């Protein structure tokens, strides 16, 4: 997170890190069983650990638990990134409580002007590589579809959101896919793709959760 | 990729009305080491290297 602030404690409880030997992406909890995270993060047998502070200490709560099904969207196109969402199956179900907690899924989408949280453990650097022990939070609005269009032409789909700074200096960042944006207590958007980090007139795009709503119920109720 | 004016855009690069460039459009994965890098010099969008440059 690109100019973020140490979340510390735990806020951010419905956080979760996604490994594959390291971490690599994040992702939001939505329900003991089930992790709703970006379909590009996919990769062939991930461990999602919980409750996590510092990924590298055990920080009291450590939940490292592998996952059972990982069903990306049937539309994610990996070179537009249109429809980058993906849900994962963990093998055991995690236990909820108040350090490991669900976010709870959007019932409207949010209207540009929101403030949310994104948070993550990815890079804090615009240029150059520091990725953080601890996790980062980020508080940002909802940019308007308009100024989204805007600073990536066209290939802003109804399926993104743009969310930042128009100035830049504060943006999500390399390691930091998947990962969640609250809104109000609710899961709106997932970290996808953008420009380099907290460039200028580069915000940060997101994958519009509330369109996908629908999908994810089904998804979880047939497997 | 992509047939581009008087030239023709490989592997991750863009087509900018007559001349192909690189992009520094990237998902936010973390690469272990780092963006896949075609033989014009340029990184892919969302593909990482499989070894150290």
């Amino acid at each position: 997170i690109v100019g973020g602030y140490t979340c510390g404690a735990n806020t951010v409880p419905y956080q979760v890190s996604l490994n594959s030997g390291y971490h690599f992406c994040g992702g939001s909890l939505i329900n003991s069983q089930w992790v709703v995270s970006a379909a590009h993060c996919y990769k062939s047998g991930i461990q999602v650990r919980l409750g996590e502070d510092n990924i590298n200490v055990v920080e009291g709560n450590e939940q490292f638990i592998s996952a059972s099904k990982s069903i990306v969207h049937p539309s994610y196109n990996s070179n537009t990134l249109n429809n980058d969402i993906m849900l994962i199956k963990l093998k055991s179900a995690a236990s909820l409580n108040s350090r490991v907690a669900s976010i709870s899924l959007p019932t409207s989408c949010a209207s540009a002007g929101t403030q949310c949280l994104i948070s993550g453990w990815g890079n804090t650097k615009s240029s150059g590589t520091s990725y953080p022990d601890v996790l980062k939070c980020l508080k940002a609005p909802i940019l308007s579809d308009s100024s989204c269009k805007s600073a990536y032409p066209g290939q802003i789909t109804s399926n993104m959101f743009c969310a930042g700074y128009l100035e830049g200096g504060k943006d999500s960042c390399q390691g930091d896919s998947g990962g969640p944006v609250v809104c109000s207590g609710k899961l709106q958007g997932i970290v996808s793709w953008g420009s380099g980090c907290a460039q200028k007139n580069k915000p940060g795009v997101y994958t519009k959760v509330c369109n996908y709503v629908s999908w994810i119920k089904q998804t979880i109720a047939s497997n | 990729t992509t047939p581009c004016g008087p030239v023709t855009c490989s592997g991750a690069q863009m087509c900018e009305v007559d001349k192909c460039v690189c992009s520094d459009l990237h998902c936010k994965v973390k690469c272990e080491h780092g963006f896949k890098k075609d033989d014009n010099g340029c990184e892919y969008a969302c593909i990482c290297a499989d070894a150290p440059q």
